[PDB]
RNA sequence: GCCGGCUAAGAUCAAGUGUAGUAUCUGUUCUUAUCAGUUUAAUAUCUGAUUCCUCGAGGA
């Protein structure tokens, strides 16, 4: 898991080979590894890129992060509100520091991951401390222009 | 419905002294004619007048399609002894497991000796 | 009790019968007949001076190896007759 | 009377080609020296099984028969028989000791697709048009597990770049064959 | 002439048919272009009755004539018709078809047969790939040396062939094997060989008699194409393997690579060292001028 | 019964085994083969004569000798 | 240069690298055939020439997958070599030297015997030549067989099937037939049996004498 | 299928000390353990 | 084959049908158990010995 690179957001174009022959020059990559869904029969875009060295992964971390890879934001890493199609290079931090901006958080937030791989699933959730910077959240940030990717904001529990 | 798959054969003229087996004959020169599963009769089909009298046509069924285009490009425009054949895609206008499995059994490449 | 007889083979030819005419005796081909067949002394006495070595009717012509029996030195046994008990 | 697969292993020269059923033998000391010769393809390993050398599973059903790329590319006179002769390949082989067995059947530069489906651009003549993950090359420096690779902009010139080729590795005799046909 | 002739082509005299299959040939070889490519279609339909002919003459004359009907016409249209009539015939038509179709392939040279033998390889289902089989067998073992450059063609046909389960298709493939190794001996085609060999290999350990048989069939055949090293090579392990199976099997092939080329072995034995009783060693081959 | 009789005739091949053939069996048969193909080959006789310095005929009379007993006498 | 080359006794040719820098010898190739090995010749940088004690002449290769820089699969080395040559000769080859014997003429590879017998090895430089001479030989390999009743296939294939040469002392008995074999064999290369032996004094006189 | 119980090769148990006497089953199981997890843990215990 | 298991993973003993040959189908049973011998690469197989609980009954 330290030798291994964690790469998310790949799209149709990305194949098995090609995320080895693009991490080549980062490093020597020895494996890829592409999780098939069950109901689509093709990649998630998360896939895992298995190296010789623990710098070479490191390199490609610090490298291939938030690149624009087929169109979609591929990143490497080492291996009430809610938050849908969200970039995987951001961090808890990072997105606790992009919502700072609208309102004031209560605590850190937490994103979701697979089961599997363990970097991205694709989803998050984050809490606000009162219901206007809720607002402001699906008021400007649901729909605003993340790093190459439309990101979606909305309510995880309402009561009519 | 079946536009294909139409493993029927049919002779249009003949001479009027043909019998059964100088036709199945014919007939068997060409492939494996496909027999009547509840019985034997191989289902071939002499038409006949009124009476006794032959009207010349017949009527032969296949097991096989691939027999039928080779019936069709190999019996056609040929003369028996005296006549001349016709050969068409046969035209209808108005116990089974068991001996299909025999008869495709007739084609199986066993060990011999 | 189809047994060839591969006994010592001596200076009489094989022969075969107008039924067995084209085959190996060895093998059962019918490609490239390459090497007269040879007998032993016992195969070829008397009444059975000239027979099929195959199947024992009168004999018409030569026996032969084939090609391929003669590449693999098949025709270095014996007498290939076939021989009943 | 029969050695134990540990005392076995203590008198051969290769203790790792010694087996379960190997003390079992009628002499082991022979049948675990002929194992180790340097040569000799080993026993097809499912004479132990009890399957009849064709497993029921590894979902078999695909497709019948893939012609080669030559199949494809009166019938064909002498110029396709010429073209069948000149594209002729040799198809892939295995050496001399590599059995099958049920189950194995299973088991700097970048592409032009690639390049067009992540957005960048052809390279110019004389410019500089670097890669995104070139930039983060040339502030943090050159990657310690390929520091033979060379980039234009940080260590190779800029007119190099030709193509789809943005980077070339460079690592720091009489080789004609003795007899053959001119 | 010759729709005059075509009659006569059913009589049942041995001189008569003789002389009008002869006739035929003649004509087809020297005045073909007189005739319709379909009246030939039809009078080589007909010949194709004519190979299971009791006497040898009437067969001789036939297979010339075949050929020269087929050099005539041209190999695409009759090899369509023989596919089609291979496919739907009892026993000894289709043995025949089999026969014709090698005629064909030797005389318009077999690449003009091989691609539409293979296309017929790929349709998906049985009794219709074991036809394909043995055709192909018959060729090779038909045009002996003439396979040296078809061999690249048909081998991953015959992987696929001896990966299938069917019994058939494996000793349909064995026979295949040996027909072509004996075929090609002294060309350099030892690498298919050994590839191929890596397949036949792990069916020696099948009890249905005709399968083990055309296995040792392919296992002689190789070991002439091949070379008894090869064939010691693969018999050293098993020779004295704990089951009494693997060595009653073994034995068996050994005893064969034996009885052929017992001499050649002389310079393939393994080294075996000397225990405390017996010295096992050849000292004379070690020496050194 | 041919593929009897074959087994028969393959026993009957002297140098054959099966699968209750000993290591002494084997080595002494391959052991007496190498000297008769050492005397039917006329330059691997040169080969030996000239490195042991001795002439052809000692060389075939020694190796005739060694054919009685090659690999010592047989085990109990 | 860069490469070693060893002889076994009982196993054929081992290919080792000597590290400079590193000090070390490394073996990286050996070959999947036992050779009693008598002589070898260096023919280039990637192929070897071999003699044997039972009298056989043979020439290995590396494939051109072959990697140097090394720091088993069939309880030896990692890559194998291919056997790209495979003759018997009859007799004891004891030498070998790739020369050329004529001045103004072509490189052979010329072997010595231990009966007191020299021979070349040439290669041919086009597919007609080639062709011409293998129908020669296959020609003559029939209808002028050994005197004392062997197989002339099988004597080449002794220990080793023959391969990818052609054996000129059997073609050479074609200018001590007699006439009438001669136009058989002659009329079936479709031509003359003068232009058969020019042809045939061709190679000769190209390489040896 | 209380046949495939003793067909299978179930019913005769092997014991190993390097795994912590870990008895193991049928001998296709047991051949497999060496490979496992827990028989590599139990190795690295002696290094 | 499906998401370790659902007893389609094996052997066997009687009968029917049928082929030149291979075979195909039904009832079954499958020791749920121990020891000694034979045997098997190891299984297998074969050869012999081996009072209580519950509501007259059943199971061990
Ligand atoms: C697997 C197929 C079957 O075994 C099948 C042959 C056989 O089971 C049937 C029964 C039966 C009696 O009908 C068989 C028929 C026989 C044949 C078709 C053979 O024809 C003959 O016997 C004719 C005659 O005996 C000799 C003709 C001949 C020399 O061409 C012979 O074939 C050959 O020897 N070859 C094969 C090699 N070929 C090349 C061509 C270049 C120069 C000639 C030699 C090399 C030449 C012709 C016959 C071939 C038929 C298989
Ligand atoms: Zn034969
Ligand atoms: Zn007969
Ligand atoms: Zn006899
Ligand atoms: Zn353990």
């Amino acid at each position: 898991q330290d030798a291994t690179v964690y790469v998310g957001g790949l799209d149709e174009k990305v194949s098995e080979p090609l995320l080895w022959e693009l991490f080549l020059q980062a490093g020597p990559v020895v494996n890829t590894h592409m999780p098939k869904d069950r109901v689509t029969g093709q990649h998630q875009g998360y896939g895992f890129v298995e190296f010789l060295s623990e710098e070479d992964a490191d390199y490609a971390i610090k490298i291939m992060n938030m690149i624009k890879l087929y169109g979609k934001p591929i990143r490497v890493n080492k291996a009430n509100i809610f938050i849908g199609n969200l970039d995987p290079e951001i961090d808890e931090k990072l997105l606790y520091d992009t919502f700072s901006a609208f309102g004031v958080i209560l605590q850190t937030p937490k994103i979701m991951r697979d089961p599997d791989t363990g970097n991205s699933k694709g989803y998050a959730f984050i809490n606000f401390a009162s219901f206007d910077a809720s607002d402001a959240a699906i008021e400007a940030m649901n729909g605003q222009y993340l790093c190459n990717r439309p990101i979606t904001v909305s309510y995880a529990f309402k009561k009519d | 419905v079946e536009e294909d798959r139409n493993t029927n054969v049919y002779v249009s003229g003949l001479p009027p002294d043909i019998t059964v087996d100088e036709f199945i004959q014919l007939m068997s020169k060409f492939g494996i004619i496909m027999r009547d599963p509840q019985t034997e009769e191989f289902k071939v089909k002499l038409y006949k007048d009124n009476q006794g009298n032959l009207k010349g046509d017949g009527l032969c069924c296949y097991l096989k399609r691939e027999s039928v285009e080779l019936a069709l490009k190999l019996l056609d425009e040929d003369e028996i002894r005296g006549y001349k054949l016709h050969v068409e895609v046969a035209k209808f206008q108005l116990d089974y497991k068991k001996k299909l499995s025999m008869q495709q059994k007739q084609l199986d490449w066993r060990p011999e000796r | 009790d189809l047994i060839f007889c591969r006994k010592q083979a001596g200076v009489a030819i094989g022969r075969l019968c107008e039924k067995c005419d084209g085959k190996c005796v060895i093998c059962d081909s019918y490609v490239r007949p390459c090497t007269l067949v040879r007998i032993c002394d016992e195969c070829n006495y008397g009444s059975y001076q000239g027979r099929c070595v195959i199947c024992g009717g009168p004999g018409v012509s030569d026996a032969y190896y084939c090609k391929e029996c003669t590449i693999q030195e098949k025709d270095r046994d014996g007498c290939p007759k076939i021989v009943n008990l | 009377n029969r050695f134990t697969v540990a005392e076995l292993k203590q008198l051969v020269a290769r203790p790792d080609v010694v087996e379960m059923h190997d003390v079992t033998a009628q002499d082991p000391k022979l049948l675990v020296h002929l194992k180790a010769t340097r040569n000799s393809v080993p026993v097809p390993r499912h004479w132990c099984f009890k399957r009849k050398y064709l497993q029921g599973k590894r979902g078999i059903e695909k497709p019948p028969f893939e012609l080669p790329d030559f199949i494809k590319r009166d019938i064909d006179y002498q110029k396709l028989h010429d073209a069948f002769f000149k594209w002729q390949t040799k198809p892939k082989l295995t050496i001399h000791g590599d059995l099958y067995y049920e189950g194995k059947e299973f088991e700097g530069d970048l592409s032009d697709e690639l390049r067009i489906s992540l957005g960048m651009p052809v390279g110019p003549n004389a410019h500089k048009v670097p890669p995104p993950w070139l930039i983060a090359m040339q502030r943090y420096g050159p990657p310690p597990s390929y520091p033979n690779l060379k980039i234009p902009g940080l260590n190779s010139p800029i007119p190099p770049l030709y193509g789809d080729v943005f980077g070339t590795n460079a690592a720091e005799i009489d080789r004609t064959p003795w007899g053959e046909l001119e | 002439l010759l729709p005059r002739l075509t009659p006569i082509l059913k009589n049942r005299h041995e001189k008569v048919q003789e002389n009008c299959i002869d006739l035929v040939g003649r004509i087809a070889d020297r005045g073909a272009e007189y005739v319709s490519a379909r009246e030939w279609m039809r009078i080589c339909f007909e010949l194709l009755e004519l190979l299971k002919a009791h006497k040898k003459a009437i067969r001789r004359a036939t297979v010339n004539t075949f050929g020269y009907i087929a050099k005539a016409i041209g190999p695409h249209d009759v090899l369509a018709t023989l596919l089609n009539n291979l496919k739907v015939q009892e026993r000894q038509n289709r043995v025949c078809t089999t026969v014709a179709i090698a005629i064909v392939a030797e005389t318009c040279s077999p690449f003009t047969v091989l691609p539409a033998l293979m296309n017929e390889y790929r349709v998906p289902e049985l009794n219709v790939q074991n036809g394909v089989l043995k055709s192909l067998s018959f060729l090779f073992e038909y045009i002996g040396e003439m396979g040296k450059d078809y061999i690249y063609a048909v081998t991953p046909l015959l992987e696929d062939a001896l990966m299938d389960r069917d019994l058939v298709h494996r000793q349909t493939a064995s026979a295949v094997v040996q027909h072509m190794s004996l075929g090609v001996y002294g060309f350099g085609c030892e690498d298919s060989l050994n590839h191929l060999l890596n397949y036949v290999w792990p069916n020696v350990f099948e009890t249905s008699p005709h399968v083990i048989q055309a296995v040792m069939g392919a296992l002689e055949g190789l070991r002439v194409a091949i070379g008894p090293c090869r064939m010691l090579q693969y018999c050293l392990q098993g020779l004295f393997h704990p089951a009494r199976k693997v060595r009653d099997v073994y034995w068996k092939i050994y005893n064969s690579i034996y009885i052929g080329s017992q001499d050649a072995l002389i310079a393939h034995y393994p080294r075996i060292y000397n225990d405390d009783k017996n010295t096992y060693i050849r000292y004379e081959l070690d020496y050194i001028l | 019964t041919i593929h009897s009789q074959l087994e028969h005739l393959q026993s009957k091949y002297i140098g054959t085994g099966h699968a209750d053939t000993t290591k002494w069996e084997w080595l002494v048969n391959q052991h007496r083969d190498s000297y008769c193909s050492y005397m039917g080959h006329f330059d691997l006789l040169n080969y030996f004569a000239i490195a042991e310095n001795e002439s052809k005929a000692r060389v075939r009379f020694n190796l005739m000798e060694k054919m009685l007993q090659p690999c010592g006498p047989p085990a109990d | 240069g860069h490469r070693v080359i060893v002889s076994d006794v009982q196993e054929s040719f081992i290919w080792v690298r000597y590290k400079r820098n590193e000090n070390q010898l490394i073996i990286f190739a050996d070959d999947t055939y036992p050779r009693w090995v008598t002589t070898a010749s260096l023919l280039d940088y990637d192929t070897v020439a071999g003699a044997d004690k039972f009298g056989n002449i043979c020439v290995v290769r590396l494939p051109p997958n072959t990697n140097d820089e090394v720091d088993g699969l069939l309880n030896g080395a990692s890559q194998k070599a291919e056997v790209i040559m495979n003759y018997h000769v009859g007799e004891t080859v004891l030498s070998l030297q790739k020369t050329t014997l004529i001045p103004g003429g072509s490189e052979s590879l010329v072997y010595t015997t231990l009966s007191g017998g020299i021979g070349i090895l040439v290669p041919f430089t086009s597919h007609e030549d080639h062709d011409f001479f293998q129908h020669v030989e296959m020609h003559l390999r029939s209808e002028h067989p050994p005197l004392c009743g062997r197989d002339h296939l099988s004597f080449r294939s002794y220990y080793f099937p023959v391969k990818n040469v052609i054996d000129g002392d059997l073609c050479e008995q074609f200018n001590s037939m007699e006439p009438n074999k001669q136009k058989n064999v002659s009329e079936e290369l479709d031509r003359t049996p003068p232009e058969v032996s020019k042809k045939l004094e061709d190679i000769r006189t190209r390489y040896a004498f | 299928p209380y046949w495939l119980y003793k067909l299978h090769g179930l019913n005769i148990n092997y014991n190993c000390e390097i795994c912590g006497n870990y008895t193991y089953r049928g001998p296709k199981a047991f051949q497999r353990h060496f490979a496992e997890w827990r028989h590599a843990h139990g190795m690295r215990c002696l290094g």
